[PDB]
RNA sequence: GUUUUAUCCGGUAAAGCGAAUGAUUAGAGGUCUUGGGGCCGAAACGAUCUCAACCUAUUCUCAAACUUUAAAUGGGUAAGAAGCCCGGCUCGCUGGCGUGGAGCCGGGCGUGGAAUGCGAGUGCCUAGUGGGCCACUUUUGGUAAGCAGAACUGGCGCUGCGGGAUGAACCGAACGCCGGGUUAAGGCGCCCGAUGCCGACGCUCAUCAGACCCCAGAAAAGGUGUUGGUUGAUAUAGACAGCAGGACGGUGGCCAUGGAAGUCGGAAUCCGCUAAGGAGUGUGUAACAACUCACCUGCCGAAUCAACUAGCCCUGAAAAUGGAU
RNA sequence: CCUCCCGUGGAGCAGAAGGGCAAAAGCUCGCUUGAUCUUGAUUUUCAGUACGAAUACAGACCGUGAAAGCGGGGCCUCACGA
RNA sequence: CAUAGCGACGUCGCUUUUUGAUCCUUCGAUGUCGGCUCUUCCUAUCAUUGUGAAGCAGAAUUCACCAAGCGUUGGAUUGUU
RNA sequence: GUCUACGGCCAUACCACCCUGAACGCGCCCGAUCUCGUCUGAUCUCGGAAGCUAAGCAGGGUCGGGCCUGGUUAGUACUUGGAUGGGAGACCGCCUGGGAAUACCGGGUGCUGUAGGCUU
């Protein structure tokens, strides 16, 4: 029912949203994008690994479902259901069409071959650049191992090459782990869920002096 | 397979910049145009009578005619292998001065005046603009400081 | 550290030929005078000049010729455009008749106002006829690529000595 | 960038002096490069890279060729180095023996060609020191550190191979 | 069919979405409501617990028909003698004004007001053509096509010659008839001109080796083949590998049961003995039992181990007449 | 329905979409017929032919406004015929 | 008991024995289906030779390797493939 | 040092809240006979001058939002031209020139024209 995923491979088209233009897309077959424990604070989950891409290419809805099923499942086997969370950093924003042929044998039964080719929506893909992360984990600092079994066991759901990236910042913040600790003690960040809030040192003071306080 | 309407593609063309929308500032209409000197089409979108074609946009002309509220242009436009000067009436809210010549003719009064004051006091002078002439040698000093040293950093993988 | 003063002289040569060539770097060497494979021309060095071999660098290896060169280009190869005519600089009539209103009346003269970049350049050199010079002895690297990636197109400083000796 | 015998180069530059910074600093580079042409250029190319400077806004004070200090005592080389494989970028060190220092660049890069297939477009060199023997870590390297060294040339071949082309005695290897 | 110097023009590439318009992920903090409701609240949900919706500050990901910002390349104009500067005259237009504007008439200023190159201007008559195709790059439809359709330049058509064995288009170079010299792209075992160099350094063994733009065949995934490199770890307080032992007590630990006793499953990982021992890495017993492992020790006395990474080689790798670096 | 406050337009401008617009080009009133009579020039498609449409003028006769002014159809891009 | 034998979600290929897509050759013509006859070739091996594996006790079967030497039939219906 | 009238550029000028305002002024303010408009003298129009700076307005303030301008991001992204460069491709590196935009970190918070007042 569905082609190869080498027909739809490369990114040869404009991107193609599902838009007012665009319309009777079907729907993404990955509709949830984070898995474990979502609500783990900020420093529960100290370490962070990245599956980067190094192709720029074309990830389909059902490759990225099928990865986050199998890390999923390796993540709950190794670290147990709490002891991570997971979240998918692509989403399936381009819509990939198809000129239907008529599969019997007859061509004059109205083919009409390549005339008014323009196919209809076949499916979505997610695209990809070099360096794009396409998952994270974050979880525990001594479930590294896990985490880059976890990763390398998704990468064979894809189509090009991937690598595992362990990488410098605290869970899923964009600051580094080394530098979190005296940020947060100095109250640089605040957190809230899953991430921190930055503090400048700017605006009223009195957001300052309800810090402190 | 396009149609030939006279605003196609002048989606952005004629659309005004970010808030820089609502009453045509009074200074537009303030300026003096004479015959014979050089102006640029744009052709803001606020006004829409007297506009110019889009193939007038960014292009510079002469002014050979003035009427109460626009001017008679003579451009310059190419049509295949061929440039032939057409003659557009543009209203002057999308017109404005060239700044080239006003530039070309502060530097001939200048070298006009140059010349005045050069034969008043004898000596020579140039009048000619040269091209950015070949540096010249020159000292470096190190002022006691060693050069720092550079060297290429190791990859590391980042994001 | 003392840096010398930027060469204000160059001698251009097309390496590549006249076939599939796109406008602009044709429209370029014909204003260089560069119209056959091989032929040398001097160049006054500005910001102008300097873009318009920039344009064509692929097709030119250019330099900064020295005194010795001047004196073989100008006398070994030296042609004089006299009434639209190749003339060979066998006489200094020939010089003093053309250019001597400029002040310039031996080959002595012509290669003084070429290598000192004077007053007259522009006289003294659409004077001279583009130099005609033969295939390099000893071959080239590659004429394809550059000459700081080991071929032989674009500015190289003053190898173009190197290059002139086995040209002419 | 082709190749050859290496030669070092010093080369200094700085930015073109503005009524911003009338001395801009002056930096100072080792280039290993066939000729001050190519090596110019590869100045240019990682000042580039790691200043913000180019050959345009900037000019080139000093370029100079590095002699050896001592060609004719044998000591050891270690080059710190990154290059491009087809998969990526890797940082390298490799260690060498050789009189000189541009030598031995010369011979990391025909090692890299050779090994690695890199092309020295790829290799960016950004560290040679004569390290002692002691502090060597490759032991191709570290079995040349004997006070008592003694091999023999066990199966020497012919390389005057046609003068003669035809001859009645077949060689001999042992010598 | 060019640059330079001034001066405008633009909304593509990129970027942005804690900026508008659309799309979209997740938590966090607040408190109103036809959200569910909530366990003891009817009684004034006496209460305040949860989930909604909403708001706020954040957060993941996007746009050919979105955008604040915004290139490179690009398009226009100017770089004087038809200019500049003095007087004067005409006007039925304009008008407080001898105003403004335009025109006209005299006169004076050449350092000829960037670079470079080239000799230009102009008229008449006019054939053939009006099926095109190809390549780099941009690009639309299509799974794709030696497919269909555009942009830019070059080419083939209209074109021979040197190289790619061969070839409309690739690379070099374009051509009167010749002699000599030298090259390009490409080559130099022999066919076949040229390495019959005492060429340099490495890599590689293929029982389908490999061998040069277009180009004429291959992928994911593997290898304890070999070669380099990265990170980490152990080791004379004796590593590693081999050979030989211990591998318990409570506890045949709890909830699972018809036996699961460490190992058909769910939770947590207690302690002492110490040389160590997981209330367990596996085999298994109907079940016990019996083995094995990770952990320590003994003998052995100098280095060793692991995970990656990427070069060549190998596996993956199957078609029809006998055959093609 | 009535009242206050916020409200850069998130409404409306006949229609498709895009542009434009706030004491506007929107809404409501008042007066009106410039949607009138004419000649040329010009822009758009372009061969620089036509039609259509449009822009700037000039000459009449009017409308509105205190007036400056604005108006010869519809805010602009289509709505047509030798 | 993942991997004796299988293989969901995904994903990489090969083939030209299917059918398409295209329209480069042929419209001053390349006789257009099937069968009969006859030869040769391929291997992605049904059997036979020699082996490896099994949830191979034997028997039978299944999976795989070297392997195309040799063989792969008689009939009812249908123009049939 | 300021204000008024008319402005030019149109946020460095806007927005939210707080403080201060001498003198002229600008306002709020008082009234409806006339002029003129309303459902309403609220707005508009007209005639004034008891009181007031409460508001408008002006100046200043806020680790203020915005806006303006710098640094960083970053010689990064992207890009003109080149190669018989790499790679099965996807794409990538180099040569030759050009070169950004967020986040983040600083600084600033109207300038000015004409005419006329006030300020010992
Ligand atoms: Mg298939
Ligand atoms: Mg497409
Ligand atoms: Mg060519
Ligand atoms: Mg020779
Ligand atoms: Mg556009
Ligand atoms: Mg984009
Ligand atoms: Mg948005
Ligand atoms: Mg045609
Ligand atoms: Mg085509
Ligand atoms: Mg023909
Ligand atoms: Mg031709
Ligand atoms: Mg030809
Ligand atoms: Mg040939
Ligand atoms: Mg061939
Ligand atoms: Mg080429
Ligand atoms: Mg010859
Ligand atoms: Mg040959
Ligand atoms: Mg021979
Ligand atoms: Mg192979
Ligand atoms: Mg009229
Ligand atoms: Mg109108
Ligand atoms: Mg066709
Ligand atoms: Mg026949
Ligand atoms: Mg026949
Ligand atoms: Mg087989
Ligand atoms: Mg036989
Ligand atoms: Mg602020
Ligand atoms: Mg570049």
């Amino acid at each position: 029912g569905r082609r190869p995923a080498r027909c739809y491979r490369y990114c040869k088209n404009k991107p193609y949203p599902k838009s007012r233009f665009c319309r009777g897309v079907p729907d993404a077959k990955i509709r949830i994008f984070d898995l474990g424990r979502k609500k783990a604070k900020v420093d529960e989950f100290p370490l962070g690994g990245h599956m980067v891409s190094d192709e720029y290419e074309q990830l389909s809805s059902e490759a990225l479902e099928a990865a986050r099923i199998c890390a999923n499942k390796y993540m709950v086997k190794s670290c147990g259901r709490d002891g991570f969370h997971m979240r998918v950093r692509l989403h399936p924003f381009h819509v990939i069409r198809i000129n239907k042929m008529l599969s019997c044998a007859g061509a004059d039964r109205l083919q009409t071959g390549m005339r008014g080719a323009f196919g209809k929506p076949q499916g979505t893909v997610a695209r990809v650049h070099i360096g794009q992360v396409i998952m994270s984990i974050r979880t525990k600092l001594q479930n590294e191992e896990h985490v880059i079994e976890a990763l390398r066991r998704a990468k064979f759901k894809f189509p090009g090459r991937q690598k595992i990236h362990i990488s410098k910042k605290w869970g899923f913040t964009k600051f580094n782990a080394d530098e979190f600790e005296d940020m947060v003690a100095k109250k640089c960040l605040i957190p809230d869920g899953c991430g921190v809030k930055y503090v400048p040192s700017h605006g009223p003071l009195d957001k300052w002096r309800v810090l402190h306080s | 397979t396009n149609t030939k309407g006279k605003r196609r593609g002048t989606r952005y063309m004629f659309s005004r910049p970010f808030r820089k929308h609502g009453v045509v500032p009074l200074a537009t209409y303030m300026r003096i145009y004479k015959k014979g000197d050089i102006v640029d089409i744009k052709g803001m979108g606020t006004v829409q009578k007297g506009m110019p074609h889009k193939c007038y946009h960014g292009k510079t002309g002469r002014v050979y005619n003035v009427t109460q509220h626009a001017v008679g242009i003579v451009v310059n436009k190419q049509v295949k292998g061929k440039i032939l000067a057409k003659r557009i009436n543009v209203r002057i809210e999308h017109i404005k001065h060239s700044k080239s010549r006003d530039s070309f003719l502060k530097r001939v009064k200048e070298n006009d005046q140059k010349k005045k004051e050069a034969k008043e006091k004898g000596t020579w002078v140039q009048l000619k603009r040269q091209p950015a002439p070949p540096r010249e040698a020159h000292f470096v000093r190190t002022n006691g400081k060693e050069p720092e040293l550079l060297e290429p950093i190791p990859y590391e993988f980042m994001a | 550290f003392y840096v010398p003063a930027e060469p204000k002289l160059a001698f251009v040569i097309r390496i590549r030929g006249i076939n599939g060539v796109s406008p602009k770097v044709r429209k370029v060497l014909q204003l260089l005078r560069l119209r056959q494979i091989f032929n040398g021309t001097f160049v006054k060095l500005n910001k102008a000049s300097i873009n318009m071999l920039r344009i064509v660098e692929p097709y030119i290896a250019w330099g900064y010729p020295n005194l010795k060169s001047v004196n073989e280009l100008i006398y070994k190869r030296g042609y004089g455009k006299i009434n639209k005519k190749r003339i060979a600089l066998t006489d200094n009539a020939l010089i003093a008749r053309s250019l001597g209103k400029y002040g310039i009346i031996c080959m002595e003269d012509l290669i003084h106002e070429i290598y000192t970049v004077g007053k007259r350049f522009k006289e003294a050199n659409n004077f001279l006829w583009p130099f005609k010079l033969s295939s390099p002895r000893g071959g080239m690297k590659k004429k394809t690529t550059h000459f700081v990636e080991g071929g032989d197109a674009g500015n190289r400083e003053d190898q173009i000595n190197r290059l002139i000796r086995r040209m002419n | 960038k082709a190749s050859g015998t290496l030669r070092e180069y010093k080369v200094v530059g700085r930015c073109l002096p503005t009524p911003k910074c009338h001395t801009p600093p002056l930096y100072r580079m080792r280039i290993f490069a066939p000729n001050h042409v190519v090596a110019k250029s590869r100045f240019w190319y990682f000042v580039s890279q790691l200043k913000k400077m180019k050959k345009s806004s900037g000019e080139i004070v000093y370029c100079g060729q590095v002699f050896e200090k001592s060609p004719l005592r044998v000591k050891n080389f270690g080059i710190w180095l990154r290059y491009d494989s087809r998969s990526g970028t890797h940082n390298m060190y490799r260690e060498y023996r050789d009189l000189t220092t541009a030598g031995a660049v010369t011979q990391c890069y025909r090692d890299m060609g050779a090994r690695h297939r890199a092309r020295a477009h790829s290799i960016q060199i950004m560290k040679v020191e004569e390290i002692a023997a002691s502090k060597c870590r490759r032991p191709a390297v570290k079995q040349f550190h004997d006070s008592k060294i003694k091999f023999p040339l066990p199966h020497r071949v012919l390389r005057r191979q046609h003068k003669p082309r035809f001859t009645t005695k077949r060689p001999n290897t042992f010598f």
